[PDB]
């Protein structure tokens, strides 16, 4: 849903590259939740913490290498999925036994033997997005399902970039109200 | 630095060094960014089915040792 924030990207990697590690928690802020996402069509749930971490490990060390010859997410992602592929070649080469260990560990034995669903969250969202005025949701809406910048939008809604700019803020700070507890 | 800053920012609608700084110095902002970014991904359905709040944290922390 945008070019306009690779700028932001590029400019963090940017930063990156010259030893800043603030701004790498930046990115990773940006985009942990989107690789996991990418990374959790591969591998076990249990398993996705371990290779979201280790995917970005990679990406920061091969960092000195991305040219910015393709977008900075693309080149994650193809981090992510190689890093996760990986992890499934090494899951696809268990021995004979690892099977039957995975049954006899399974069921518990007497005795003794940070989290949200992400739909909980987008209703509750969506349903903030639906209560807001128009001119807040077609600004959001245009920004961030469509993709388009401020200039877009203004163009769109003809009013003045400085009043795209607002609407947008506004309608994050209504979503984040309900959202951020 | 003003939150309607930080939101013209994380859309790349302004790329000023100096919001940068700030943002990568400011607790608040901080929260900020990463509300709005989660925000975001529910939004485009950028999210896997469990989100983990615990990810970027880990991830620096590795930074951090190396």
């Amino acid at each position: 849903s945008h070019m306009s924030e690779q700028l932001t990207d590029q400019v963090l990697v940017e930063r990156v590259q010259k030893g800043d590690q603030k701004a790498f928690n930046l990115l990773v802020v940006r985009y942990q939740h989107k690789v996991a996402s990418l990374v959790s069509r591969y591998v076990p749930s249990g398993d996705v913490p371990d290779v979201v971490q280790e995917a970005f490990i990679k990406a920061y060390r091969a960092l000195d290498s991305f040219r910015g010859d393709s977008a900075f997410y693309t080149w994650l992602y193809r981090i992510a999925v190689n890093t996760a592929k990986n992890y499934l070649v090494a899951q696809g080469r268990r021995p004979p036994s690892s099977d039957v260990d995975a049954i006899e560990a399974e069921n518990f034995e007497s005795g003794g033997a940070n989290l949200m669903l992400s739909e909980e969250l987008r209703q509750i969202v969506f349903r903030t997005i639906e209560s807001l005025p128009e001119d807040l949701r077609m600004a959001i809406t245009l920004r961030e399902l469509d993709g388009l910048s401020y200039e877009e939008i203004a163009a769109i809604m003809d009013c003045p970039v400085g009043t795209v700019r607002s609407r947008i803020f506004r309608a994050r700070e209504a979503i984040d109200n309900k959202v951020q507890p | 630095m003003q939150k309607e800053q930080l939101s013209a920012l994380m859309d790349g609608e302004t790329l000023d060094s100096e919001l940068l700084n700030e943002l990568a110095h400011n607790p608040e902002m901080q929260k900020t960014w990463e509300s709005y970014h989660l925000i975001r991904d529910s939004m485009r359905g950028d999210t896997p089915e469990v989100l983990h709040f615990d990810i970027s944290s880990r991830v620096m922390a590795a930074i951090e040792e190396e």
